[PDB]
């Protein structure tokens, strides 16, 4: 967080609303540029994120990336995804890390899958989903339980109350429908349980 | 070539040989009798004249105008639709009720998919009419699976209105099976039955998306399986 964004104006963990995104534009623009020259930054992002509770205290680098994804999809004129590869590889990472870390469930967290078969706008909303889940629950070290058994911490969805993306999985559903022609496959990976 | 015009003659309609022609004849009937009745009934003529193809005028008309022109098809063809049961009814008049919950299923099912981002009254008035739709989706889902369970008999195939009728009825039952996982086994059976009427009857005529088609017998062989490296590793 310290080398990529310094500055920190919204160090806190938890998730702001959408509508803040417009008022740091250079700041999540800046963070996305250093992304795409240095590829090993989402490597680091893996690392945290095999400690569960580590990718909470990355929560700031997840939302710049997830918003400047955010702006380039709504500014991707391009009738598909295929046009802009690494923006759709760096949705596909960022969704896959967050996962990773417990920071998404698994029902939201496969979405990254059929990132690549989806016009820019039904990406957008995803990503707009995954903005909005992380703003009901936000990536907070506390809802780690720390299993003793096994010694690692858990994040229980279940117990965080609609941790399975109870009105989430609604715009991950209708995604699914609307391009349900080429969807179809990939419906076992958005299953409730 | 405008809305004068087509009121003027009783016969020049013929000699135009239309969705435009539909959205004009409806704005102008619904702008705040006998002129309004002639203008529903030239509407109502030149819609049949496109053999009652839901997708083109889904497509190209919007949703409060194409509930007016149904809503009138229906005021002057039968005048509850539950409780109908499409048995005694005339065979147009039943063809009108069925087609008219075709339709509201379908943009009840298509309310829900997402797209790009007066008006505002426009806006307000689509709102409501998918809420009143909300209100009676199992009404239309009764009726549609009536006319699909009574297939007794201008006339068309009855297998291909049948084959329609339950592709829309899977169609809502898969919209609805993101809530239920039960309803999915009915989207599955409706499917199975659609695919199998177009396999019968291989006409083209009525016309419904092989591909959509093909992409909902998939997603129901992995929600409800009862191959692809793919669905062997999802399975095991």
């Amino acid at each position: 967080v310290e080398s990529v964004c310094p500055d920190a104006a919204g160090a806190e963990l938890a998730w702001p609303p959408e509508e803040h995104a417009r008022a740091t534009v250079e700041r999540d623009l800046r963070i996305g540029r250093r992304f795409r020259e240095q590829p090993l930054l989402f490597e680091l992002l893996k690392l945290v994120a095999a400690a569960p509770p580590a990718l909470c205290y990355c929560s700031v680098l997840l939302r710049g990336l997830l918003a400047a994804l955010l702006g380039h999809w709504e500014a991707s004129r391009h009738p598909d995804t295929t046009h802009s590869p690494w923006h759709l590889e760096a949705s596909c990472t960022l969704v896959a890390v967050m996962a990773e870390g417990s920071l998404l469930p698994p029902a939201l967290g496969n979405m990254h899958e059929v990132f690549s078969q989806l016009a820019p706008f039904e990406v957008r909303l995803l990503l707009l989903s995954v903005w909005g889940f992380l703003r009901e629950h936000g990536p907070l070290p506390q809802k780690f339980i720390f299993q003793s058994e096994r010694g690692r911490f858990i994040r229980d969805f279940s117990r965080e109350g609609g941790g399975e993306g109870g009105p989430h999985l609604a715009v991950l559903h209708s995604v699914l429908h609307r391009n349900i022609d080429r969807l179809g496959l990939f419906s076992g990976r958005f299953q409730a349980p | 070539t405008c809305w004068f015009e087509f009121l003027l003659e009783e016969s020049l309609l013929e000699k135009h040989l239309p969705v435009q022609l539909i959205v004009q004849f409806l704005e102008q009937a619904s702008k705040p009798n006998k002129r309004n009745r002639i203008l529903k009934l030239l509407a109502l003529k030149v819609a049949a004249h496109l053999k009652w193809d839901l997708d083109i005028l889904e497509k190209s008309l919007s949703v409060p105008v194409l509930n007016m022109l149904l809503n009138e098809l229906l005021c002057i063809s039968k005048v509850k639709h539950v409780d109908m049961d499409l048995a005694t009814l005339p065979p147009t008049t039943a063809m009108a009720v069925l087609l008219y919950n075709r339709w509201a299923i379908r943009t009840i099912v298509q309310s829900s998919f997402p797209v790009k981002q007066q008006m505002q009254q426009e806006k307000e008035l689509t709102e409501n009419i998918l809420k009143v739709l909300k209100e009676q989706a199992a009404d239309s889902i009764l009726v549609l699976e009536a006319a699909l369970k009574l297939n007794k008999d201008l006339k068309v195939k009855t297998e291909e209105m049948q084959c329609q009728v339950c592709y829309d009825l899977g169609a809502a039952y898969f919209q609805q099976g993101s809530t239920n996982s039960a309803v999915y086994e009915n989207a599955r059976e409706k499917f199975f039955r659609t695919k199998e009427l177009i396999a019968e009857i291989g006409s083209l005529s009525c016309t419904i998306d092989e591909k959509r088609l093909a992409g909902y017998c998939q997603a129901c062989d992995v929600l409800v399986p009862s191959l692809t490296p793919y669905s062997q590793v999802h399975i095991c």
